[PDB]
Order: structure tokens, then sequence, then C-alpha cells
């Protein structure tokens, strides 16, 4: 996979009857299903935090989100299909993988950025005072959650 | 009349008078009797003296009343704010929170419960600034003393300071 990485990195329509149009577009089942750099960097990335090498799991996952977080101008890197996980739950996962890997100074970094930039969706708890019906996705809990662990 | 009379003395009067009638009226009718001016503070002061000598009347005294009559009880006689804090101090000390229902409970069901408590401090927050200072002071130091917490689930008196403001 590291190899596939480096791989990937790089990027005629004839006037005739050829193979490919009528060959079909790919699934998922199908061995030839292969994304794009980044929805690969991610599949590294995951197996490196499935097997215990946290360490290189955490420099994997600081290359995963620079890639999509500091997409501005280059070509578009797309985040994980949407099967995979969500793009917080890719912060979540770094965030432990750092952790794991002794660098909680900045998992704490990383679980404070993606509560700032999603501030606006976070409920105003002032159910809080009031105190099952309002509603707050996993992801938030879940922060606060390895924001103690760190 | 037992004042002026000195042959014993109104403690004893008072525990007679306790044992005979019926407790709760009598404790509503102290209540009252507390704060009517003088006719001559003589029949005040000889009740505040024998209340503070029984502490299980004044046990169910302020378990029995309402709110806002011990507040004003309390801004009239300051030698019964401390005991009374200590009492209400006590209760929150001698609850638990269980995280499934989000209330503070206790344990024991004749353990004032969340609701009453926060009755009693509100109105006793609510007050003339001589015993604000007293009681909001009172509890501030008995948040610190059971760790300093900001957050909800783990202090009585962090949820008591919350659901003030």
């Amino acid at each position: 996979l590291e190899l596939l990485v480096e791989a990937l990195n790089v990027p005629a329509p004839q006037f005739l009857i050829e193979v490919e149009l009528l060959l079909p577009p790919p699934d998922l089942a199908s061995p030839l299903h292969c994304g794009t750099q980044s929805q690969t960097k991610h599949i590294l990335a995951s197996r490196c935090l499935q097997t215990g090498r946290a360490g290189d799991a955490a420099e994997h996952y600081l290359d995963l989100l620079a890639l999509l977080l500091d997409s501005s101008e280059p070509r578009f890197s797309p985040p994980p299909s949407p099967p995979g996980p969500c793009m917080p739950e890719v912060f979540l996962e770094a965030a432990v993988a750092l952790i794991q890997a002794g660098r909680a100074q900045d998992a704490l970094t990383l679980c404070e950025e993606l509560l700032s930039r999603t501030s606006s969706l976070l409920p105003k708890m002032s159910r809080l005072w009031e105190d099952e019906l309002p509603y707050c996705p996993l992801w938030v809990s879940a922060t606060h959650l390895l924001q103690g662990q760190a | 009349e037992v004042g002026k009379a000195e042959a014993e003395r109104p403690a004893r009067f008072l525990s007679s008078l306790w044992e005979r009638l019926p407790q709760n009226n009598f404790l509503k009718v102290i209540a009252v009797a507390l704060l009517q001016p003088p006719l001559s503070g003589e029949g005040s002061q000889v009740l505040v003296h024998w209340l503070l000598g029984n502490s299980e009347v004044f046990a169910a005294f302020c378990r029995a009343l309402p709110a806002g009559l011990l507040t004003l009880v309390t801004s009239r006689h300051p030698a019964l704010s401390p005991v009374y804090l200590g009492l209400l101090t006590d209760w929150g000390q001698r609850l638990h929170y269980d995280l499934q229902k989000g209330i503070w409970v206790g344990t024991e069901s004749q353990d004032v419960p969340w609701e009453e408590l926060h009755n009693r401090f509100q109105s006793l927050c609510q007050a003339p600034p001589p015993l604000k200072d007293k009681v909001l002071t009172a509890l501030e130091t008995c948040k610190a003393q059971d760790g300093d917490f900001e957050v909800p689930g783990l202090s009585i008196w962090t949820d008591l300071l919350l659901a003030l403001r």
C-alpha cells in the first residue's frame, strides 16, 4: 500500500468502436475498484492503526488531513467514500492514533480544531439548564471522550 | 405572662405544649408568632432560644414550612441563619446523582428532593443583602469543599449555583 500511494500520485479516443466503450464502469465488489490517492492513503492509515504501529499511523493520518484541508489550489483530493468514514470520524481516528503514539498534546489541538470548525453545528447547551429529546451527533460526544482521555 | 410570673422557665412551657397538641399546627403557629411586632421583642427573643436549644423540632420546622416564610424569618432573626444553612447543607450532602434520569435524588424517601431544596435556596437568595452574601458564601465554601468542578453530575453544589443563573 505504501508503494501504491506513491504510484497513484501520477495521473486517445479513436473514432472507431473499441472495447473500453463496451466495458462497464466497475463496482465495489470488483478487484478493479481502486479509489483515489486520498481514499487509499486512508486505507493505509486505517490498516496501520488496525495493526498497532501507531507512531506511523499518526504520521499517515496527519498526511491525510493535510491533503484534505490543505486543498485549495491543486487538483482535488476527496474524502473517503460514503461506505467508509465521514469526515469527523477521520479526525477522531487521527486523534486516537496520535494518543497511542504518546503525542497527546497534539490530539488536543486536533479535537479543538474539530470543535472550532463545527461550532455553529453544535447545540447551544441551553437544554443544560432545562434538565433524550434534543439532537447531537455521536462525533461530538466522542470528541469530549477523547479530549478526556488525552 | 410566664415571663412576668418568672415561676417556671418558658422552655418548660414550650416543651409541655409540644407534647400535648398537634405538632405541625403548633409549628405553623410558631413561625407566625416569630414575626408579630411587640405589644408592650421578648416574645420572639424567648422562642429563638427555645428553638436553638431543641434541634429535633427545628429539624421538623425547616422541613415543614414553605420557603418564603422561612426566608422572612431568617432575615428577621440573624440568630436563625447559620443553623438553618447547616440544615440545608446537610440535606445536600446526603443526595446522590443518577446518570440515567438527569436529576439529583436521595437514597431514602424522607430525604428532601431536589425540587424542595432548590426552592428553599431560591427563596433564601431572593432576600435582603445581609442574607444573600451569607447563603451565597455558605454555598461556595461547600462547593470548593467537594472538588471545584464546573460541570454537572459531580457536585450538588455546582448544580445549585448553576440553577441560580
